């Protein structure tokens, strides 16, 4: 019943944990708690078979730990800032290249994967700073400019035309903008790690920044040069949806240093690098 | 017997009297490409049994202070026979893996090895900010990579074995298909993996599918250390194809 | 356009867009 | 038009909302997918897999492999403690297991785990050890008597070299946080000699034991939140 | 009908009262007015036994008495106050450790109640007072942090990427921001009371603050430094939706003195700490 | 799209208003709920037992 | 079936490409690949006649090249101003003689065609900037005057009362306004290119300015005169709906000099005028 | 009224979106709409034309036919190289043309290219020539017998002017970029001389060779954005 | 999705959000 | 006025003016 | 939920909001 | 209410309002 499916989407009901059974005292030489790990298999031993245990009906469900629920909540992974210092021309307008590797939150949750395929989300949330005092009429334009098109260069760029490129603009006092782009990559899959070059040479560059390209975003403030000065942040967040991941991998376990590679710092006292605390002992809960 | 094994692939047969069952990574099997998922439009070649064989690597020698080895596929093979030859002829290339550790001591020797296959391993440099570890560095050929010698070169990947030289904690490798080789057990590890990629055929010469990495968890120890405990890897492809012939790339 | 069903609890699931990225999360399972 | 009333909550942006948008790119087609091996569909698949308790994680041991073992020997009292520390998913010696990693991105769990342990000394050498599991509302017990007065394994080492505890789930509420909070303690795992470690003659007098944890099939997480188990100090630049 | 079950919704005539029937003078032994209270019950004598009654045919109903309209109504439970004095990057955000104990008018209806399920509203109502004159383009964040969650200790904190958490951004000018919770204990219900401890020793605390942990509630001024101070004062209220309550008791009869206890003060006349007013004698209407 | 008409009332905050929102906690499970005696339905169940009068409330 | 019409939309696969097929080695005297290029018609060989191919299914789709989503996006195609500088009279209002060859961007795409039919959609991006500091409540009014309508030559001529030509009203703080317009040509396509002229003698004019005129758009700040001059900048976009486009053509290949006209200047050195770039020599990659 | 819960995006412009709205010229009617020949439904049309590659642009022939042609004449030494260039839809010596004009509106492309040469020597001219394509991962080769070794055809100049070369779609990923990008970067087609150029006595010494390109019918484009093969750097005025 | 009853006057009783949180105030006995 | 089809998941296809030119994009082929 | 009638001229009666005082004007008669 | 016509292509010609002077522009013919 499509309509039974519906109900357990709105119960949240859809993938059920197993119940437990009731056992009881054994003695056999078929030995469950006995194995070897080192066939990489994980002992598949449950509850039943090493204590007895009396019958308990589940209730709890997996939905929330599926990979749709796990990466599909807006994070954030930009922060775009227009700061009007001393020259409108020069300070009205920026460019920032593409990528989900500069917000450790949300990098380090899709880093769990070797590969994941995805829609996406784009919320922004934009806000004016009044230096000065008024803020005045400002109307915000942002860009999406493919590998490829002309990047503007200065705030009457032809470019910002936008003949074929995809411009949201944003009006102060409406509603934070927001759309959805559907998987972009060339491949079946974009690649969270890399272990590749674009050459082979020792030159060549290594890693994710080889395969992830995703062009630059190009935003401007559209209203032109008010008396009072302004400093507009825009805040862009982004959400993955109709997800699929393979490959799991073990979490990011020190901090990042830069995007597109797995390189990172160490000290001389390790232990502050990593968030495993020192025990006393052995013995020491 | 659930602790013996014969593997044979063309000409080559391997055999093991201690082993721990074998691991197919993912549950999925090696298969040739299909043509729903196929992209390039050639006709691929198969050499079959000319290629999918297996090749042994140079010995490493496993002692009380060993810190690891790794190596990266196909890197490892580029000289191997036809499976070398064809990597090279060809833009493409796509195959699978049975990759066969070899390890034996005695009775009274201890000492536990972890060995697992990593999908798209990229390597981490330290302390040396947006600088990547470089090509000749992560294609070292049949001899791989012995943690812990090296002369520091800028280009230098890390050698933190418990970092998994990536950044991320060696006790979690287990996610990954993977064995063990505790000599009171077992003296071989058996892999089988499929090829995994986000795309159905790949340059063999600029990327590296997988990374096979060996460390030794638990100290080699016995009565009777004059006597060298060497570490033997075999390879064999499985299901290997190649696309867009032309002339024999050289490199570096 | 959206999915009608019925049993009588109707499931009128639109899809107010013409392009399958704009929908949104989908269904588990 | 069609009367209508703005009802709050319009205009808002919550971060976990579930709305649709108008797509930046129409007429786009996706690459086709293809089939890759390894596809995850819950993260239950990935707690329900063995990963390596740092439990040796000793401020000496931290950066070394050595802080995943746990050094066995011939004793000369009886009864000795080997090991001790806190069942709780997320609590320290195993937060950064995998495990306990994703447990730390959700605030509720519940369910029984799996731990096992991995002999390594040489085929000749002999061992029995009691792994205990001791339910809350008592202190960690100070004795192997006191310790398997509680949930427990006998294991004996030999052919197989390795054994599994379960830790059943034995609470008083459905879920306990995850995040270190007394109320929701779920009690110990202690580990005493049985007998003793013994060996014949020119046989190391040592040996290493590995420890592991995952998920029996009762296991869930509830509530995502962020994780405590990372951060950024800085900004990440290109 | 379940069209008639609608009809009867929106007229609130689901539960009715009994009518009153006619009764007559009687003669016996039968006593209906006479009883014995110490027996625990009530007596479940009606007027048409005591009196000669009329028939009277009731139209009043019971529905607005119902624990879903009692406990339906939005009310206030925290006052959050950021208010730019002298340094922008220390009075620009904060936190509040959750709960429903520091309101006395809602606090009061819940703890007619031993234990309560329900699902909530929240609704919050921000006002930005302009302190210099103007007011910019006021943008608020506010972040749900369950317990275990980062808490953020600069307003530029890592953890305001709100990765996984989830966050509401509010646009003055906008309508108020409002969201619903699932029903959020680990338990089957919220304890309105609790007589137990988080341990076994003198220094064992007491009360809810052991049961009721609802995390934190972090939220800032996204916008950055602007030249006129403003002081936000974000009103949060709450209210329950498909409720149910269990075990009722006591209203609270003097003053709340503190959240998550029923500690109290009493002053020398203690006819003033209650809403008893002395009488001049018993027979003094 | 859909032409409407935006009516008085819109945007306002009622306290007693009967409005649908937003989840904040999305596949969110709540804990299965368990049988306990003395539930409560409707506050006319706690009208109809007796309580004591403070008759003799004088200030003494 | 056109719910299975409506899955294809959704999903962009309308147009899909053909497979490539599995081929094998061949020897015979039909020689594919050889052909000649003087009859004016391209060889039709495909990859299976020159190399041995394997069977592959392709899931290529060509639904964005289609002409619908080549000209069905939203360009810029003129920047109107009104800049209070020292007479509100004479500067709160301007006229613009409409047309779409002043931008580059969108004009080069429908110049790829010689004739093309279709209905517009306009929507405007009006901007405020606060010269002085504030803005008032600015209300704007856009007014088409098709030819032979009166054209107002004051801020409160006759001509704004609108009685029948189409004007929006739009209000600072409100959605961008937008509105369709039909194919509006006398003839049944609009023009691109036109090798004609409007008479017979040497003073006679050439080009599409005698084919395409669309009238005039006539704009006012609809406020009064306020203390504080502002500078409104209205940025007007167009799109084309329900596309029919014939006869393809070269692209512009340099600059335009001006509207109407395929004119266009050239330096010394020519190779400056045009994109393409000086080779070493023929083989030098 | 309905309640109804205003979205976020509400209120923007999106210069891709896809809404309806109210029509400024109410009860208007059209035009009616007559036959003309040539219509194009799909830009697909477009690229399976084709147009001339103006491969010989080297300084001195921009502005110049002669940048369209390539001279041939005989030669002294064996196995000479024609002429060399990337094969990528976009890159420069063929980004002019009219499907490389068309693929810098497209972020990706895909499928098989065709090539085409006419020779243009008297009818008593003979000459055989190698055209080659060479799959990336390799330089570009250096000699004949490194370029043979790849996909390539040997053309025989004779009554037939004009010869073809497909270019395969050999590629690791479905789609590559349009614009100038390594990774994604398709290989090189080279020409050498087969045999020679030979032609009798009282002959012109030397003949042009004519160069097209189009798209096979595996060809297509994705991902529209605007080119940078034409600017304005100025008010285009009246 | 909703549910439709019919009598005729129906009963379009709608849950515009897929968590039951999310809906109004519970019926009543 | 708009064209309902059914097979269930009915396709809304709403026209929401009354002039041809203020629909959205076209259908191709 | 509201009352639908037929005749085809439907008469779409609705009633936003569950309480009766929330209507509009009375019918008359 | 409105008048709901069937054909499928349905044309729902919605009267908003309770009063004739509401409504937009008329018919022809
Ligand atoms: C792996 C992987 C996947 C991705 C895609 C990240 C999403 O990046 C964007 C963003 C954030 C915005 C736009 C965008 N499209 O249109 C607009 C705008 F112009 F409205 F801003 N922005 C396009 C891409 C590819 O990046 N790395
Ligand atoms: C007993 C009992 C039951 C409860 C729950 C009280 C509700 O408390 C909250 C509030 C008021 C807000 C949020 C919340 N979730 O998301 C957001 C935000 F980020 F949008 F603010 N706030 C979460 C809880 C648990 O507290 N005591
Ligand atoms: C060829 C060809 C086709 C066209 C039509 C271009 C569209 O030009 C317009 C614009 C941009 C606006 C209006 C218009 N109608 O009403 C209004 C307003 F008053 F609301 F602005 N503007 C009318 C035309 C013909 O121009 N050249």
């Amino acid at each position: 019943n499509p309509v039974e499916r519906y109900v357990d989407e709105v119960l949240n009901e859809v993938l059920v944990v197993p119940n437990i059974n009731q056992s009881h005292p054994t003695t056999s030489n078929a030995a469950p708690v006995l194995d070897a790990a080192e066939t990489g298999h994980t002992n598949k031993i449950q509850p039943e078979d090493t204590i007895e245990t009396r019958y308990v009906q589940s209730s709890q469900t997996l939905d929330e730990m599926s990979v749709e629920s796990f990466l599909g909540r807006s994070g954030c992974i930009h922060e775009s800032v227009l700061d009007i210092v001393d020259n409108y021309n020069d300070q009205s307008f920026t460019k920032w290249n593409i990528n989900l590797q500069e917000m450790a939150q949300i990098r380090r949750k899709f880093e769990m994967f070797t590969y994941a395929r995805f829609d996406s989300e784009i919320t922004m949330v934009p806000s004016v700073a009044a230096k000065d005092g008024h803020i005045g009429h400002i109307v915000m334009q942002y860009m999406y400019v493919p590998p490829g098109a002309p990047i503007p260069t200065t705030r009457d760029d032809y470019a910002w035309q936008s003949g074929t490129n995809a411009s949201v603009f944003w009006q102060h006092g409406q509603p934070f903008p927001r759309f959805s782009l559907p998987f972009l990559s060339i491949a079946s899959a974009y690649y969270m790690f890399y272990d590749g070059y674009d050459g082979d040479t020792y030159k060549s560059r290594y890693g994710t920044v080889v395969t992830n390209d995703m062009g630059t975003l190009c935003s401007r403030i559209v209203t032109s040069e008010q008396l009072h000065k302004v400093k507009v942040v825009t805040r862009i967040y982004h959400k993955a949806k109709h997800t699929k991941a393979w490959c799991p991998r073990p979490p990011r376990a020190v901090q990042y240093s830069h995007t597109h590679t797995t390189n990172y710092k160490l000290s001389s006292e390790v232990h502050n690098d990593v968030a495993i605390r020192p025990r006393t002992n052995l013995t020491t809960v | 017997s659930d602790r013996i094994i014969q593997i044979t692939r063309g000409d080559s047969t391997i055999t093991s009297q201690d082993v721990a069952n074998a691991v197919v990574g993912y549950g999925v099997w090696p298969h040739y490409l299909t043509p729903q998922d196929a992209t390039a439009i050639d006709k691929p070649t198969q050499p079959d049994t000319s290629s999918n064989r297996f090749y042994t690597l140079d010995s490493k020698m496993w002692n009380s202070t060993s810190k690891g080895w790794w190596w990266k596929l196909p890197d490892a093979l580029k000289d191997m026979g036809i499976f070398g030859e064809n990597m090279f002829y060809h833009f493409l290339g796509r195959s699978g893996y049975t990759v066969h550790v070899q390890c034996n001591a005695s009775k009274f020797h201890q000492g536990t090895l972890l060995v697992v296959m990593i999908p798209e391993h990229q390597l981490a440099t330290v302390n040396k900010g947006n600088v990547n570890a470089g090509y000749k560095y992560t294609h070292p050929g049949e001899a791989g990579r012995e943690v812990g010698t090296q002369v520091e070169n800028e280009k230098q990947p890390s050698d933190d074995n418990w970092l998994n030289f990536d950044g991320t904690l060696l006790g979690n490798l287990l996610i990954f298909p993977h064995q063990f080789i505790n000599l009171r057990s077992n003296n071989s590890a058996t892999l089988i993996v499929p090829y995994v990629n986000a795309v159905p055929m790949d340059s063999m010469v600029r990327h590296n599918n997988w990374s096979l990495v060996i460390i030794p968890v638990c100290q080699l120890q016995s009565n009777n250390i004059s006597n060298i405990v060497p570490i033997t890897v075999s390879i064999s492809p499985m299901c290997a194809e190649f696309s867009g012939a032309r002339a024999k790339t050289v490199v570096q | 356009g959206a999915q009608v069903s019925r049993q009588s609890i109707n499931y009128f699931n639109i899809n107010y867009f013409k392009d399958a990225a704009s929908s949104g999360a989908s269904r588990l399972d | 038009g069609l009367p209508v009333y703005v009802t709050p909550g319009s205009g808002q942006f919550m971060t976990t909302d579930d709305m649709q948008s108008p797509c930046a790119l129409p007429w786009y087609h996706p690459t086709k997918e293809i089939f890759i091996p390894g596809e995850v569909k819950n993260l239950i698949e990935m707690c329900q897999v063995d990963t390596l308790i740092p439990i040796n994680s000793t401020q000496s041991n931290i950066g070394n492999v050595s802080m995943y073992t746990v050094t066995l020997s011939p004793q000369t009292k009886l009864a000795e403690e080997i090991f001790a520390i806190k069942v709780d998913i997320a609590s320290h010696p195993l937060a950064t297991t995998l495990i306990g990693e994703i447990a730390s991105y959700f605030t509720h769990w519940t369910g029984s785990l799996r731990f096992s342990f991995m002999f390594c000394g040489t085929a000749n050498t002999t061992l029995k050890v009691l792994l205990a599991y001791t339910p809350p509302g008592i202190g960690k017990p100070r004795s192997r008597k006191e310790a398997m007065l509680g949930t427990h394994v006998v294991w004996d080492v030999g052919l197989q070299s390795t054994v599994s505890l379960v830790v059943p789930w034995i609470s008083a509420s459905q879920y306990r946080f995850t995040t270190p909070d007394t109320y929701s303690s779920a009690g110990y795992i202690t580990c005493w000699y049985q007998t003793n470690f013994v060996v014949p003659p020119n046989t190391p007098n040592t040996a290493e034991m590995l420890c592991f944890v995952s998920g029996c099939k009762d296991f869930c997480l509830r509530m995502a939140r962020d994780t405590d188990l990372h951060k950024q100090t800085g900004p990440i630049t290109q």
